[PDB]
């Protein structure tokens, strides 16, 4: 068994974490438990604290606007590791006991119970090179020696570890996505009717997505082209919540449906990161530092949860759009669009132990 | 659930090949594809790797500039084009698959294709007796089959692996002890019967 | 502005 | 570039014995070490990954372990189907490097080679002497010059007696031969 | 002659000229060589500094037009000066407005600002402002002939159309397009900015931001208002021409440029990245692993 360790720049205190990815179950999050090793001789009267912080960044690392930082702290939890506060009665995890046994008596535990309804680690890809700092939600564990909490804390006497709050695909599959639409343009005759569906609801990253499309063009109006697209929606909720849109994958077939006819087909679209490196602000899964990440996983939420979850909420839909070519007495080059939306879940399977 | 390799055979130094690895049951975007070669009587040496989810492409320092790996995602196939084939490229090439997300070793491997970059030509095995074994010389290319008494004493014979002689042409021997030995060269389709 | 005229 | 060194380069164990193969990494690969098994004429098969995790379907007798940069594959009760070459890959960094390989072989009592010498047939010199060690054990054996560089070939371990066989050829001149 | 009431005008047109040209040259140099124009705010500050320098370069021509009691230069000089003056007043104020709305969306709409604030978009906006002000500038340039007025050669604007109509047209359409649309945009955007900053140590930064935005809008409406009010007063009904009149009519013209003098102090030499650049002109361990025996 291995543990992750980091040390202060002066090397006095060092933080040990059993792992750096913490699974966020909908009901509760796995607690962040760890150990801090100090030396009471260095701390004449100082106290070492550990804080867990959920930081969301609005934009680029630069101030560049009036000298202010576009960085909110959505969640900050703090604990006084040393001296061991007699006030609390928190028990000791098995890994914490093993670390305290391994290290000396100068090893003191810390534990953080992350509350539910908090965002996971997502990073907004900025497309081309503009800044060296990523944009999105992150979780940070910060150990520091200080006389009191309200104090500017020295950078050589503090360790910071980036940890991960992750979610995995639900154990049980959900209902098969499906969508319907019945549309008539000038109400001449029986209308155009589009029906789309997916093969399943939960897909894994890299796995192809099959869209079964069925069109009954009962009117006299020809449809020329059919676009299937996989689109990522990033609800970046903040003060005055917004929503982001990005077409992640696309297949634009030139299949035509004659008037008063029928057309059934299956389109296979695979979303991958190779062709989405030029799209600024794309929700990526948010690794620890610059590393190999992928398109952000769908954020799972409770059925009766607070709709105003701060941070980035990721969703995925498949838009099936029939472009019906328009023209009557005067033949214009404009055309109408009949579209359906199929929501789906794009997640990582739970690791097998 | 299966990897099938094709495109290996006799080459000349400076020539080119194109090995194809068809992947059945795998998605090129949820898995990375590697080419690993094993030299005759040597260990495994990784050659190339492609990750279609990222468009990443890696080569070993001994094949950079010469070997190029690509993928046809529609057919779920991985191709390795080998140019400027040096004589040290004779090997058996396996196409292996790994999980794209959390690589956990090369789970699946193909049967492997033999690539031979010898500059020699197809020749016939000359048979010499040993007064009781036989030796076949200049038996290029491999394989070459041999059997005592046209298959009578098949159990009680020792056949040694073909050794690449100094000239490049191979050489093989077989022996039996308490007759006749028949030897067949398949690349040249030659049958020779000797009586010791 | 403001000068000339 | 990381060099992974396997020990021993070849070992001879018996059915039921506990076999241990050691793999030392030059640099520090954290746990990205896999153990693979290749039988002659067949593709390798993944046995363990992450230096401890058994691959799906692999018999439980195989087990991996790590201590620092020193990894170990242990077969608890060796079986006749568990005698092949074992390789040690490290996939922490690019390129991924493999070990030299450890060939597990069956153990038998020491056997005496049956040395034979065969001169070059007259139909050839119209030019290769050969020395033949028949059905010996263990693998290691030397050849004694008797009438340039001699080429030696050794078979696989015999399926019947778990023994070997060796043959060395030498092309000589007509000065000492006549 | 050079009496103490006749020299103060050259004092104004000299100190304002030197401070404007000097500050704008300093900030343009530090932006182009050191900061290298690698943001949207740097693009905006360089464009504003260029426009302000071009506007403030007109002052020597106006000062020596005053003292000489005439315009000594010539037809081409009279047109170039007048068009530079008008064009670059318009461009100065429009760049102020675009920078204000840029800060407004970078504060109130940060996630929209994340994609709508690329340096490509800043470059587009500058070109747009320049083209918008150019349309106004071209008529001014064409209609700015020199008439040998009896005793002078004075350089004025001549509208051979029904005169007292088009002159008041331009005089009021410079008072609405270059005074009240900007005083509306800046005030509105900075008000909404401080509202969204208050709707959320943080109070110290809020108070600093407020003390700076209020002084920005205050210096704008204190420099640019007197001359506009004064032109309106001069255009309603006549005024006596005396000492107070002829020194106030210049003190106002000099505040009009004093805005362009004080812009570097408020926008550039108050910026955080720019203060750093001006100063230039004048440790984290690695995450390892360790064993844990069971």
């Amino acid at each position: 068994t291995r543990v992750f360790k980091k040390a202060s720049p002066n090397g006095k205190l060092t933080v040990y974490l059993g792992k750096r990815d913490f699974v966020d179950h909908i009901d509760l999050v796995e607690p962040v438990d760890g150990v801090v090793l100090v030396d009471p001789e260095y701390l004449k009267e100082r106290r070492v604290y550990v804080t867990l912080t959920c930081a969301f960044r609005y934009g680029r690392e630069d101030l560049d606007v009036l000298g202010l930082t576009f960085r909110k702290d959505l969640f900050v939890a703090n604990v006084q590791s040393f001296p061991p506060a007699p006030e609390d009665k928190k028990p000791l995890t098995r890994l914490q006991e093993r670390l305290i046994k391994k290290l000396g008596e100068h090893a003191y535990p810390f534990t953080f119970e992350i509350p539910p309804n908090l965002p996971c680690s997502v990073t907004l890809q900025p497309g081309p090179e503009d800044t060296g700092k990523a944009c999105g939600v992150d979780y940070e564990v910060k150990a520091f020696c200080a006389e009191n909490l309200e104090e500017k804390i020295h950078k050589r006497n503090s360790v910071r570890l980036v940890i991960e709050k992750v979610q995995y695909a639900p154990e049980r599959p959900g209902p098969q996505p499906t969508a319907e639409t019945t549309r008539q343009f000038l109400m001449s005759d029986k209308p155009l009717h589009l029906e789309a569906s997916l093969d399943k609801e939960i897909y894994y990253h890299g796995e192809p997505i099959s869209v079964n499309v069925h069109v009954t063009n009962n009117t006299n109006k020809t449809v020329k082209k059919i676009k299937i697209s996989v689109r990522q929606y990033a609800d970046i909720c903040l003060f005055n919540t917004a929503q982001y849109k990005c077409p992640v994958a696309m297949e634009e077939a030139d299949d035509t449906v004659a008037p008063s006819s029928t057309f059934c087909k299956v389109y296979t679209l695979t979303p991958f990161l190779a062709n989405n490196r030029e799209k600024r602000g794309l929700a990526l899964d948010g690794k620890l530092k610059h590393e190999d990440t992928n398109l952000a996983s769908s954020t799972l939420l409770r059925e009766g949860a607070n709709r105003e979850i701060l941070g980035i909420i990721v969703s995925y839909k498949v838009k099936v759009k029939l472009v019906v070519s328009r023209g009557g007495l005067l033949g214009d080059l404009a055309s109408s669009d009949v579209a359906v939306e199929l929501p789906f879940t794009l997640m990582h399977p739970k690791p097998k132990e | 659930v299966q990897l099938v390799e094709s495109g290996g055979g006799l080459v000349q130094p400076g020539g080119s090949l194109r090995l194809s690895c068809a992947a059945s049951g795998f998605n090129v975007y949820s898995s990375s594809i590697h080419w690993v070669r094993q030299a005759p009587g040597k260990g495994l040496e990784w050659v190339a790797s492609i990750s279609s989810y990222y468009g990443y492409t890696y080569y070993a320092d001994s094949v950079k500039g010469r070997f190029t790996i690509s993928a046809d995602t529609s057919k779920n196939t991985a191709y390795l084009q080998m140019n400027s084939l040096r004589a040290e490229d004779t090997a058996v090439y396996y196409c292996a698959r790994s999980r794209q997300f959390w690589y956990s070793g090369l789970d699946y491997w193909g049967q492997g294709t033999l690539v031979t970059v010898s500059s020699a030509s197809t020749k016939g095995p000359s048979v010499f007796p040993l007064a009781l074994g036989c030796l076949v010389k200049d038996y290029f290319p491999e394989p070459v089959t041999v059997s005592w008494n046209s298959g009578a004493l098949t159990s009680g014979v020792h056949t040694f692996p073909a050794v690449l002689q100094s000239s490049g042409l191979y050489s093989l021997s077989s022996v039996v002890t308490v007759y006749i030995c028949n030897v067949n060269h398949k690349p040249s389709n030659t049958k020779v019967d000797k009586k010791v | 502005y403001x000068g000339f005229x | 570039d990381i060099q992974m060194t396997q020990s021993p380069s070849s070992l001879s164990a018996s059915v039921g014995d506990r076999v241990t193969i050691t793999c030392r990494a030059s640099q520090s690969v954290s746990s990205a070490v896999a153990w693979y098994q290749q039988k002659p004429g067949k593709a390798p098969k993944l046995l363990i990954y992450s230096a401890s995790s058994l691959y799906s379907g692999v018999p439980s007798r195989f087990s991996g372990s790590r201590s620092g940069t020193d990894f170990t594959l242990t077969i608890s009760s060796l079986q006749p189907e568990d005698f092949a070459t074992y390789y040690c890959q490290q996939y922490k960094y690019v390129p991924v490097t493999f070990g030299q390989g450890t060939k597990v072989e069956i153990k038998r009592t020491v056997a005496a080679p049956s040395v034979f010498i065969f001169p070059p047939s007259d139909s050839q010199l119209k030019a290769s002497v050969v020395c033949l060690l028949n059905n010996f054990y263990p693998r290691e054996a030397k050849v004694q010059w008797k009438v340039g560089n001699s080429q030696e070939s050794v078979t696989e371990q015999d399926s019947k007696d778990s023994t070997y066989s060796l043959s060395s050829t030498l092309t000589l001149s007509k000065a000492d031969y006549e | 002659p050079s009496m103490v009431t006749a020299i103060t005008i050259m004092a104004l047109y000299s100190i304002v000229c030197v401070v404007g040209l000097f500050g704008n040259f300093l900030v343009m140099y530090v932006i182009v060589r050191y900061t290298k124009m690698k943001t949207a705010t740097n693009i905006y500050i360089f464009n504003l500094a260029l426009a302000d320098a071009l506007a403030t370069s007109t002052l020597p021509f106006q000062s020596v037009n005053y003292l000489m009691g005439t315009w000594p230069f010539g037809n081409i000089l009279c047109k170039i000066v007048i068009s530079i003056d008008y064009y670059n007043m318009f461009t100065s104020i429009f760049t102020l407005c675009t920078m204000s709305v840029d800060r407004y969306i970078a504060v109130c709409h940060p996630v929209k600002a994340l994609d709508f604030r690329t340096p490509r978009n800043a470059k587009i906006v500058n070109v747009c402002n320049w083209i918008l002000s150019s349309a106004i500038g071209l008529p001014v340039m064409f209609m700015a002939t020199t008439k040998y007025r009896q005793g002078s050669i004075d350089c004025t604007l001549t509208f051979s159309h029904p005169t007292w109509y088009w002159e008041n047209l331009l005089k009021i359409c410079v008072f609405i397009f270059a005074f009240i649309m900007p005083v509306l945009i800046i005030t509105v955007c900075y008000g909404l900015m401080i509202l969204r900053l208050k709707s959320v140590e943080k109070d110290r930064n809020l108070r600093r931001i407020t003390r700076m935005v209020l002084v920005v809008v205050a210096v704008f409406i204190v420099c640019w208002t007197p001359i506009h009010i004064y032109v309106i007063i001069k255009a309603l009904i006549t005024i006596p021409e005396t000492t107070f009149q002829t020194v106030s009519w210049h003190f106002c013209i000099a505040l009009g440029y004093t805005n362009s003098c004080l812009n570097p102090v408020l926008y550039a030499f108050l910026d955080e990245n720019f203060k750093r650049c001006f100063r230039e002109f004048c440790e984290s361990c690695t995450t390892a692993s360790s064993s844990l025996a069971k």
